[PDB]
């Protein structure tokens, strides 16, 4: 069923990744980072792959109506009716499944994917693709006719079933964060908030390890330490915007929807 | 047509790291050293150089 | 020949192995990130298409 | 964008709409010796004047 068909996506969780232009001129990291476009139909249906994930929302739960992000540490939900591809003009989207994204779009140079946030913000990428579709045949039409020849011509289909061709995961790694330390006169505190913290000071012998609780070191700087979170149970995509963690080992495997029909 | 793979970035902090050879059409490896990586949270690890 | 028409070769659609002279080069990363640049010749068969 | 006219609306305390357009020929060139249209995540640095 629709619903059986998302159990794969249970054990993994969306990413922030950098992406050179977030709308403005200005890079910053994002969630609706674009990382490849695939062009092999010939009538134009393209199909892109984004950081966020259809069609599960935060609790790991089948839902056709949220798109579920990386936001800090956490996973936020978002509204799917604002959910925008543009080339040079707004384009119409024909069918969404999990990372994948399928659209038809006028010529243009440059593609944008947008999703509006918790707090109404609006959410961007835009890369560089130039895209010209030369309908099948040897007549450059822009509108079918309604009287007309047959001519064999492919595209993707929107089944949902399992396909051949997939794509691979792999553990995602230490992720630095600045925000769990405090100054107290002469002492750094550290808060776990629920997530197990990995630390390395060099103030005195001995400060090097892994805990999953409060505590506070002495006789040292705010500066002196650095902390990063360490559990991810979750799996991520392998991606070549951040960094992999130590084992070299892959994973796990993941199919992807939308194969190829005449 | 083709299609090139090329997976994330290995990056170790406070050491170093060599490459071996592999039976892989067009493999392309190369080692770079001192770099200071950067993520949303902060640096990445302690040693700058 | 990169570039060209037959950048990529198989002697079957089913064999495993695979003839590829594409001129893959790595190039060292931009200060201050987390990412692997590649230059490429595109792809021969589209341009013979 | 490109284009050869500009618009600026706004709207009226009646929730009208009050807009003027005039024409403008509009066509950027960015700095260096190539044509491109989005920025990119690797290459080099040149000097550009830009309004703060
Ligand atoms: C914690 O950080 C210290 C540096 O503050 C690391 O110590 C370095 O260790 C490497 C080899 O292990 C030496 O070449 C450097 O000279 C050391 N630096 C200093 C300042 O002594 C230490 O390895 C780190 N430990 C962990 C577990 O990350
Ligand atoms: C659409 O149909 C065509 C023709 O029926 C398919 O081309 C054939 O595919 C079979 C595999 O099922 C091959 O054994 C044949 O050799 C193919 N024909 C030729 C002339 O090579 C085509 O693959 C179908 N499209 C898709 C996406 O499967």
């Amino acid at each position: 069923s629709v619903s059986q068909h998302f159990n794969v996506y249970k054990a993994t969780r969306p990413y922030i990744a950098y992406c050179a232009d977030c709308g403005a001129g200005h890079s910053c990291h994002s969630p609706v980072a674009i990382e490849a476009v695939r062009s092999e139909a010939t009538d134009g249906m393209l199909k892109i792959q984004f950081s966020a994930q259809i069609g599960i929302d935060k609790s790991d739960n089948h839902d056709y109506t949220k798109i579920r992000y990386a936001d800090g540490h956490a996973i936020e939900n978002a509204v799917r009716s604002s959910l925008k591809v543009a080339t040079s003009g707004d384009c119409f989207v024909h069918g969404t499944m999990g990372h994948f994204i399928l659209a038809k779009c006028p010529p243009g140079e440059f593609l944008q994917v947008s999703i509006q946030d918790t707090r109404n913000a609006v959410r961007a990428c835009r890369i560089q693709y130039h895209h010209d579709p030369q309908p099948v045949g040897r007549e450059k039409f822009t509108i079918r006719p309604h009287y007309g020849k047959e001519i064999p011509c492919t595209t993707y289909q929107q089944t949902t079933a399992k396909t051949v061709e997939e794509i691979d995961m792999h553990m995602p790694p230490d992720t630095p964060d600045r925000t769990l330390l405090s100054q107290q006169s002469g002492n750094v505190k550290i808060t776990v908030g629920g997530k197990k913290v990995k630390y390395n000071c060099t103030c005195g012998t001995g400060n090097v390890g892994t805990t999953n609780s409060d505590m506070t070191i002495n006789t040292c700087l705010i500066e002196q330490c650095h902390v990063s979170v360490t559990d991810h149970k979750k799996w991520q995509f392998n991606s070549p915007f951040v960094p992999r963690a130590d084992e070299p080992a892959r994973k796990g495997k993941v199919h992807i929807p939308f194969p190829l029909d005449n | 047509e083709y299609k090139t793979v090329v997976p994330s970035p290995y990056v170790k902090c406070c050491g170093a790291s060599e490459c071996s050879t592999k039976e892989k059409p067009d493999y392309q490896c190369k080692v770079y050293t001192g770099v200071y990586p950067f993520m949303w949270g902060g640096a990445y690890c302690f040693c700058d150089s | 020949q990169p570039g060209r028409f037959g950048d990529i070769q198989s002697r079957t659609v089913e064999s495993n192995d695979l003839y590829a002279n594409t001129a893959l080069k790595l190039a060292r990363p931009s200060p201050g990130m987390v990412h692997v640049p590649y230059t490429q010749t595109p792809s021969g068969f589209k341009y013979w298409l």
